[PDB]
RNA sequence: CCGAUAGCGAACUAGUACCGUGAGGGAAAGCUGAAAAGCACCCCGGGAGGGGGGUGAAAAGAGCCUGAAACCGGGCGGCG
RNA sequence: UAAGGUCCGGUGGAGCCGCCGGUAUCGCGGAUCCUGCCGGGAGUAGCAGCGUAGUCGGGUGAGAAUCCCGACCGCCGGAG
RNA sequence: CCGACACAGGUGCCCCUGGGUGAGAAGCCUAAGGCGUGUCGGGGGAAACCCGGCCGAGGGAACUCGGCAAACUGGCCCCGUAACUUCGGGAGAAGGGGUGCCUGCGGGUGCGUAACCCGCAGGUCGCAGUGACUAGGGGGGCCCGACUGUUUAAUAAAAA
RNA sequence: AAAUAGGCGGCCGUUCCCUGGCGCUUGGGCCUGGGCGACCGGCCCAUUGCCAGGGACGAGGGCUCGGGUAGAAGACCCGGUUGAUAGGGCGGGGAUGUAAGCGGGAAGGGUCAACCGACCCGCUUAGUCCGCCGCCCCUAAUCGCCCGAGGUCCUGCCCC
């Protein structure tokens, strides 16, 4: 798929017992970077200032379940990828 | 010293306690043979049950209402890839030749919408191409050439020993592999040509829980326990606790030894494997065999099982299945293999098709 | 110095790397991986570690280190920073071999061997009064890499 | 007579650095080359780092005369 | 016999032997020796325990988890 | 600063009346103000084992030199309060009850409806109303020493 | 890894050319004198074989990716589009117990009016949630790398 977009949800659950619940808030973070990059195939993407507001929201110890993501597949120059993902809440 | 005895805690009679060799159970052991029918069948545990029956079962009464847990267990179809002959040496049982069957028919099988390319599996056993196992290369000719290798053995004719067969899984439901395990059972009767003949029918044929076992006997079980990981002396041995508080201690096992011996025991309790062992468990009773589940047309002899949303961790059970009473050793989707007891009790006795008064219906959830 | 013999004219060439600030142990275990590639390989080698894909084995020197899966010796690890300190040597040797009239990416590395140099020292505390040394090593690094080609 | 782990505490930046509240205690640290010509010019390198060419001779290239042993890499022979 | 002598090759680039008579701060394997240099230990332990803190965009730079700006999330509250 | 160390140490004052809380210079949360350099990061849902800590049926010290550790009680109000006695005390004995929110009143001090504080009745929810944090377990015999204090600054705080 | 170092079934590797030199070197059949025979001598054949100079092809397996029935690392097991492995969406099965809003009632108090109201009921077996199962290829199971040979140095059994 090429050119734009995919509405997705991302299950945050690994972020439990994965690593622990304080810093579930990173982890999670660090999830919705793969799960995009995964999908997209891609780099590790550039994702929103709303996104992390949106785990961080109740603070580091409680982030939510799902996060829905919009996100975008784009090209670049100079020499180097296909492989950019811009991607905010929705 | 207060002079006073310990009795010894863990065994070293199911010692040592490593990995299994194969996810495939192993065998030498094979129970009696009394009849020209096939020992030893296999299943996927499913999950559990509980079950009511009428005793049967002799023991504390012989007709009030008992309960007895019960795994029920997924069976699939076998197909008997081929026959194993076994010619007897001096030092062991070593296997004279084979015949496989490398020959193609088309499997039952299904899968699939999408829908433009149903693109055809018609299985020649493209199975057996998923199975690792490497295969002539001319199918017609391999087969009549062991054939050939067969009909000597037969005619020599007491060269030849017993007769077993390679049999190997169908998945034709089943999600949790799609890869023929692969094992041997015997085929037992009482002398060699009786074995030579049944085999060789049993060879194109998909066969049942039926075929192979009955109803009110007892069954050992072999399989491969579930892995645990590694676990403490606590875990794997038994250890008790000991004085009036310890912080320090608590998880300790103290002395491994005296000064002089100059060498640790292999006895004395220590963390490493535990799970993931072979075990053979004696004497579980069939409650019962059937075909489906979900809704059967008849009211006694069952009336049809699976919990509605299925079981936690097992997928659809349609296909022949077989109620097994009691503990079944393995982890849920392992595979385990069923074993006829070699000999069963005698201060209680075996009676045939147990009363099977009421089946649960609720999911282990 | 260097430590092999030499025909730089039009069979060989050379570089070398003095005081980089590295570990020894972690230069002698991509010396003898890298020993006896072409130059190309030997980039493509590195570039793979620093990403941290394949890992180096650890063989020699290999106490109390996890094992890596595969084909190769039970530990192994990734030296990342000796990795991008020798790719600059190799890329110095490339350089010079060109004006030398050499074809660099053909040529193979015959020859790469570490020198444990001087040692950066000094004094990091410990308990009861004491202080023990607490010190960096520095390394030397020479490749000599020699024409073979039909 | 000794000859730089020796001989004066100390061949020198010594009664210094440093220690100790103080009284007092107290080291180590010598050698380019004929000439500084103490590294221009040219290639490379993020590079104050490092490599090639440039000196009668650079195992004379900057605590630079010689340049051991322990020990460390590589290579050769042998064993494995 | 030997304590030790002597010759060749490489290295080194200014001093050195033999004989005879003398003389001694005169020969080193140990001294929980003294001092100096070095390896294994290890690429291990520590870089955790006390009220457990960072994180996304962006700026800069050869190199940025820990430099700066904003946003967002916290601790502290006679004390951080 | 001093401890060789940018040491969890420990050295004087002053801000001791910030807001909420509640007896409070208490805890927690939070404001002005400060910081995220009590300066190494990341990973394995992280298995054994170890430290801090949470929860355990039934039983209720069977453990052990020993209930050590830990638990329990718990704030506040009311009731009630033994042996003994140097009549001062014991005593907060012991044991029993209550405590939330709302709605509406009364009293005290004042001045006129401020600022607080102390009671009373009704309605009503939860398993639990000091719901958190804060927060004594109690009782009895005996030995010693009157007490409070001091002691081996740094294995003995005691009867010395 | 039992050194008496196993047994089976399948899969693999299982090569060329000019020019020069050699061939009872390598291999077979026949005649006759000698030999039991191998062998000597005579006759017949080789697209062949050998040395020197250049030269092909690549079975298995990991690494890779999605997850685990597995697990300290490593390993193990399964799936990878010849597919339902993981996630989405939907629906099935489970956990909690009635959501937000609104509407009515509600101790009372008030010009008993506009209303202030803890709480109760209806909406609503609601709402919120799942580490499980099915449907379903939408999304992601891509992309791509490697190591590993070359019937075997020499001998004997049967043919060549």
């Amino acid at each position: 798929k090429a050119g734009e977009e995919v509405i997705f949800t991302v299950p945050i659950k690994k972020i439990k017992k994965i690593v622990p619940r304080w810093k579930r808030a990173p982890r999670a973070v660090k999830f919705v970077r793969e799960f995009v990059a995964r999908h997209a195939k891609a780099q590790e993407v550039i994702i929103d200032p709303k996104v992390n507001e949106k785990i961080w929201e109740r603070g580091i110890e409680k982030p939510p379940s799902k996060l829905r993501v919009k996100v975008k597949v784009e090209e670049e120059k100079r020499e180097g990828e296909e492989t950019v993902r811009i991607a905010y809440v929705t | 010293m207060g002079k006073v005895h310990r009795p010894r805690r863990g065994s070293l009679g199911f010692s040592p306690r490593k990995r299994a060799k194969s996810i495939v159970p192993r065998i030498r052991s094979w129970p009696k043979e009394t009849e020209v029918r096939m020992l030893g069948f296999a299943g996927y545990k499913a999950g559990m049950t509980h079950i009511l029956m009428i005793d049967d079962e002799p023991g504390l009464t012989n007709g009030k209402e008992i309960f007895m847990p019960v795994t029920i267990i997924e069976t699939p179809p076998l197909r008997v890839f081929g026959i194993r002959a076994y010619r007897m040496g001096y030092l062991g049982l070593e296997t004279a030749t084979e015949v496989i069957v490398p020959d193609f028919p088309l499997d039952n099988y299904p899968a699939k919408e999408r829908k433009g390319k149903p693109k055809p599996k018609m299985t020649f056993y493209k199975l057996l191409e998923r199975r690792i196992a490497t295969l002539p290369k001319n199918y017609t000719q391999e087969m009549f050439e062991q054939k050939l290798g067969q009909l000597e053995d037969m005619i020599k004719e007491g060269e030849i020993v017993d007769v077993r067969a390679i049999v190997a899984t169908q998945p034709w439901v089943i999600k949790l592999k799609k890869k023929p395990e692969v094992m041997e059972y015997a085929i037992g009767g009482t002398s060699v040509e009786e074995k030579f003949n049944y085999i060789k029918e049993k060879l194109g044929k998909e066969l049942r829980v039926g075929e192979v076992l009955k109803e009110g006997e007892l069954l050992d079980v072999i399989a491969v326990t579930k892995g645990k990981g590694t676990q403490g002396p606590v875990k794997r041995w038994g250890i008790k606790l000991r004085a009036h508080k310890d912080s320090k201690g608590r998880r300790k096992v103290g002395s491994i030894g005296p000064w002089h011996p100059a060498r640790v025991m292999w006895t004395v309790p220590m963390a490493g494997q535990m799970g993931f062992h072979h075990r053979t468990e004696l004497n579980k009773r069939l409650i019962a065999i059937g075909e489906n589940g979900k809704l059967k047309l008849d009211e006694n002899t069952e009336i049809e099982i699976t919990p509605k949303g299925g079981f936690p961790h097992y997928g659809i059970v349609r296909s022949d299945f077989m109620m097994i009473a009691g503990s079944v050793p393995g982890a849920i989707k392992r595979i385990i293999r069923v074993r006829p007891a070699i000999r069963p009790p005698k201060k209680k006795p075996p009676v045939q098709r147990p009363q099977i008064t009421y089946v649960s219906v609720e999911s282990k959830q | 110095g260097y430590s092999f013999q030499n025909f730089d004219p039009k069979r060989m060439a050379r570089a070398s790397a003095r005081d980089l600030r590295i570990s020894p142990k972690l230069a002698v275990e991509v010396c003898r991986e890298l020993r006896g590639m072409m130059l190309n390989d030997a980039l493509r080698y590195l570039d793979d570690v620093i990403a941290l894909k394949r890992p180096v084995p650890l063989k020699r020197y290999n106490d109390s280190q996890g094992h890596k899966p595969g084909k190769g010796f039970g530990p192994g690890r990734y030296p990342v920073k000796v990795a991008k300190a020798i790719k600059k040597v190799l890329l110095n040797v490339k350089n010079n071999a060109v004006q030398k009239g050499l074809d660099p990416d053909k040529l193979k590395i015959i020859h790469i061997a570490a020198h444990k140099g001087p040692v950066l020292r000094g004094w990091y505390p410990r308990a009861f009064g004491r202080a023990t040394p607490f010190n960096e090593q520095t390394t030397h690094i020479e490749v000599v890499v020699e024409e073979i080609r039909r």
